[PDB]
């Protein structure tokens, strides 16, 4: 009866988190594929976020049927049954994990070389080096997903994976602030007033606010679990663990929202569907 | 002068047209509707073996 | 690796030896 | 003179209207009225014919009913067979800009036109391959809107300058030129029978003429802006107008009216192309709005809706048979329809 | 699986053309449309021949980028229904005589139909007010007063942001910047930001107007792109 | 009986009444940093367009 009892979320929450991140990223999938309009490279990457988060959910889905079941008893409470269960959905849980980061890491990417290379833009992306690299993407995903679960709890793998957000998290800022300030110079020639714009501070800091907010309470979770499980504060914050699981599966439900539905095409198509 | 000569004789030659009433022409037009209505493969759509789509 | 838990890393790993 | 004149033009125009309201008795729309509806009639995309890489603009099947020709503003003519969805061809355009395509009755070539004002007659059969034009039917003064072939020697060919010729291919100059639009001329369709096309203009009217004679038989207006599209219907004694401003319009050639206006409250979009269906019962319309609509010829009422592209069809090629109705689109994809 | 020798032969040229065409859709794709409108007296002809280096193409590439740009001449005076196929060309450049005053309301009434399009709402002119030098010439001289047919010029003063080309005199940077700011007035009125107006000064003789073209062709993609992702 | 049995440790048992500063220090702490880093971009971001 400690004064940071582990906080335990209602099944509701995750049961609905994960079906409303399945059912939106589905139709975000099924917009691709069902308009052969919206088939450029951006699309795809957005694409490949979606199916990331998807995993996502899906694996909450899985993990949670997999509790309940033992729970009730009917697998065997510990054995195979049940100990490379829990490694196999977590590996998929890892690798969407891995695949959302660096889905937006190449849809910053891709935008950098449309803003900064727009003249060549579809000679630098084609279709062929999309393909290429999200294959080569979400091979390194599920490699290090399978990875940091096998191999998971070992301090050197709490390490890269922790630093794959601070890292990719710059990278990020690096072409989306580079972008920002071109936007700034466009912004002085189309008008003679300063006319500080607003929808492109208040864009970055949605998508960069999305991404901090749904990934740094995981990864103080699991960097203080790493490095210091005994301190009390510590552990009052590593009580609060199914709350930073919730926020990291928030990004599965507002990463449509802020990536895919702010195209005008990706509206249609959805319009369409209806 | 000579555009408007040639317009002059372009509305004489329209005019003089052995126009028909339209009761007879409707009767026609559907006339020719009913002889097909039932040969039109999109009024009335053909078995899926006899499309030539399938 | 040792329970099913909601995610991973959600505990550390020590020698609960008993 | 022009006093004079204008004022005789006034007369036989007062004339002319006269002696249609004189033969203006009892309208289609009341005969009709003892037709029963053909139902919610449908059609489901059996064939998406992709490949192009802009925007469709024009199309037309060969007499086969098998393959049929699709021009993209890229330049590329590609020929499709509908059956398998094999691409039997693909022309490399001199011009990018193609506004009109047509397929030779018996198959053997293939002619297009566009923003330039030449037609390009390709052959196919000919040197085991490698279809190379024929003959470039240049003389046109401004950009070919339509292109139909009467035999394997004539064709005759609508352009942004206010005129239609008839061009032998071999001999390559114009044969007849039928002047007298007030606007370029967008559409044309020849009859069943090729004596006679008719041809839709911007000038907001309808045109018939004899190929032979040289010369327009009869003017037809009440399509309030534009004319995009015209088709004749089967038989060859009426013609339905589609227009560009949200009206499709039937108009037949000896009682010389507008026999029915086909539109709806709705729609706002203007209608991009337009054909009949074999028995001329359904009149397929495309529209702006990224949808084709299916109207009754006869009792004017919407039989029903065709909707699989994203954005405006601008060609609606009817297979000689009646068992396809094929849809371009700006969206770059070809789709065959069938009940 | 079960095909004739005809059908083997048919999909195999179908794959064929396929690959001829993904060919093509690079070519395309990485190709940018330019369309070159303008009057009669505009000096189109011109621009065309010092960038040789019905519908009229030319080929240009600049920093190994490849440009179409289709002149329209040999066609009616109307524009319409022939502009709506141009709907998806990167940027259209608008070509004017700036030294031919009468004429110049006339391309006024032009640019607006071209800007206030029902298409054509989401593509960027390139206002290329061509042969300054005559402009220079005939304003230098009398006999040709701005007042005369833009009564306007009497009032208005030179743009603070003006930055005129070295050895010329004030009096020509005033006209030339009255016509340009002219043509502004109707782009600006009604941008709704979709598409934008790029105004440069330029000559026949002038080698750098392809160079211009990539550059705003630059500008133009980049807008756009920050648009959709809402940057700006 | 058992012996090196590795497994998932427990948390701790804190009690706050040992617990010199709050209990939710670090909750507080990084929750609070997030959004001045969220607002520190927003702010500098607008700065930055304005001059
Ligand atoms: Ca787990």
């Amino acid at each position: 009866n400690s004064d940071c009892p582990r906080v335990v979320l209602p099944e509701e929450i995750f049961f609905t988190i994960s079906i409303v991140g399945v059912l939106e990223n589905l139709i975000v999938l099924l917009a691709v594929f069902k308009n052969k309009n919206l088939q450029a490279p951006m699309y795809f990457f957005i694409c490949s976020l979606a199916i990331s988060d998807m995993l996502g959910s899906l694996y909450k889905i899985l993990e949670n049927i997999l509790i309940i079941l033992r729970n009730m008893g009917y697998l065997k409470p510990r054995g195979s049954f049940e100990t490379t269960a829990d490694d196999i959905i977590d590996s998929l849980f890892v690798l969407s994990l891995l695949g959302s980061i660096f889905s937006l890491s190449v849809i910053a990417a891709d935008r950098y070389i449309t803003i900064f290379h727009a003249l060549r833009y579809h000679s630098i992306v084609t279709m062929r080096r999309t393909v290429v690299v999200l294959t080569v993407i979400w091979t390194f995903c599920t490699g290090t997903g399978i990875t940091m679960v096998i191999f998971s709890h070992h301090v050197p793998t709490v390490i890269t994976f922790t630093s794959l957000f601070p890292l990719m998290l710059v990278f990020i800022l690096c072409l989306y602030v580079h972008m920002f300030l071109l936007a700034r110079s466009h912004t002085r020639k189309i008008s003679t007033l300063p006319r500080a714009n607003m929808k492109g501070a208040i864009t970055l800091t949605i998508l960069l606010g999305v991404f901090i907010f749904c990934w740094a309470p995981f990864v103080l979770h699991v960097l203080l679990m790493t490095f210091c499980p005994s301190n009390p504060y510590c552990a009052c914050y590593m009580s609060l663990f199914q709350v930073n699981g919730m926020l990291i599966m928030c990004n599965a439900v507002i990463d449509p929202f802020i990536y895919a539905f702010r195209s005008p095409e990706l509206r249609d198509a959805f319009k369409k569907m209806i | 002068i000579a555009q408007a000569r040639k317009l002059v004789e372009q509305l004489k030659m329209e005019a003089n047209i052995d126009r028909i009433k339209v009761s007879k022409a409707a009767a026609d037009l559907m006339a020719y509707c009913e002889a097909h209505a039932k040969e039109d493969p999109l009024l009335t759509p053909v078995p899926a073996s006899e499309n030539p789509f399938r | 690796s040792y329970s099913m838990e909601h995610f991973r890393w959600g505990k550390p790993v020590g020698k609960k030896r008993r | 003179e022009l006093d004079q004149l204008r004022q005789e033009a006034e007369q036989l125009k007062n004339q002319i209207r006269d002696a249609r309201k004189a033969c203006a008795d009892a309208t289609l729309s009341q005969i009709t009225n003892n037709i029963d509806p053909v139902g919610r009639i449908q059609m489901r995309t059996r064939r998406t014919l992709r490949g192009h890489l802009a925007k469709i603009y024009a199309m037309h099947w060969g007499t086969d009913s098998r393959l049929l020709v699709s021009a993209s503003q890229d330049g590329k003519l590609i020929i499709w067979d509908s059956y398998t969805t094999n691409k039997v061809h693909a022309i490399p355009l001199r011009s990018s800009w193609v506004m009109t395509c047509a397929y030779a009755p018996s198959g053997n070539y293939v002619a297009c036109g566009g923003l330039d004002n030449i037609c390009s007659i390709y052959n196919l059969k000919t040197r085991e391959g490698n279809v190379r034009v024929s003959r470039e039917l240049a003389g046109h003064t401004g950009y070919l809107s339509c292109c139909r072939f009467l035999d394997d020697n004539q064709i005759v060919t609508s352009s942004g300058d206010t005129t239609c010729a008839l061009w032998d291919i071999e001999t390559g100059q114009q044969t007849t030129t039928f002047t007298g639009h007030t606007g370029d001329v967008m559409s044309l369709s020849l009859a069943p029978d090729t004596r006679l096309f008719v041809s839709g203009a911007c000038d907001a009217s309808a045109k018939l003429w004899d190929v032979r004679e040289g010369m327009c038989r009869q003017t037809f207006t009440g399509h309030e802006s534009d004319i995009n599209a015209i088709c004749f219907f089967p038989n060859g004694n009426a013609f339905a107008t589609g227009s560009d401003d949200a009206t499709c319009r039937l108009f037949d050639l000896r009682a010389d009216q507008e026999l029915m206006t086909y539109s709806h409250d709705n729609i706002i979009c203007g209608i991009t192309s337009v054909s009949f269906s074999k028995s001329g019962r359904l009149l397929l319309a495309g529209y702006d709005d990224f949808n084709c609509n299916v109207w009754d010829a006869l009792k004017a009422d919407r039989a029903g809706v065709l909707a699989g592209h994203d954005n405006r069809v601008s060609c609606l090629g009817v297979t000689d048979d009646g068992m396809a109705v094929a849809t371009g689109s700006w969206d770059s994809f070809l789709k065959i329809w069938n009940g | 699986c079960t095909l004739s020798a005809e059908d083997k032969a048919a999909v195999e040229r179908s794959k064929m053309i396929e690959k001829q065409l993904q060919k093509d859709k690079q070519v395309y794709r990485a190709t940018h449309r330019l369309l070159l409108l303008g009057a009669d007296n505009s000096g189109k002809s011109t621009i065309v021949k010092q960038m040789r280096i019905g519908i009229f193409e030319t080929k240009f590439q600049v920093d190994k980028v490849n440009f179409h740009m289709f002149d329209v001449g040999a066609q009616r005076d109307e524009r319409r229904k022939w502009i709506q196929c141009f709907n998806d060309v990167t940027a259209i450049i608008f070509v004017v005589d700036s030294s031919d005053y009468n004429r110049l309301q006339e391309a006024l009434n032009d640019f607006k139909s071209i800007w206030n399009n029902r298409w054509l709402r989401t593509i960027s002119v390139i206002l290329f007010l061509n042969k300054q030098d005559l402009l220079a010439e005939k304003v230098l001289a009398g006999k040709s007063k701005i007042e005369d047919y833009f009564p306007e010029f009497a009032r208005y003063t030179t743009p603070e942001d003006a930055t005129p080309e070295p050895g010329e005199d004030p009096r020509v940077t005033r006209a030339k910047y009255f016509i340009r700011d002219e043509f502004l007035r109707i782009s600006t009125a009604s941008g709704d930001g979709r598409h934008y107006c790029y105004p440069h000064f330029t000559c026949s003789v002038d080698t750098e107007n392809a160079r211009r073209i990539f550059n705003d062709c630059r500008d133009i993609i980049q807008r756009m792109h920050l648009r959709q992702y809402e940057l700006l | 009986s058992y012996e090196y049995y590795l497994d998932y440790l427990d948390l701790i048992p804190v009690d706050e009444k040992k617990l010199k500063a709050h209990k939710h220090s670090i909750v507080i702490a990084f929750w609070v940093s997030l959004a001045a880093f969220v607002v520190l971009l927003f702010l500098i971001l607008l700065y930055m367009s304005w001059s």
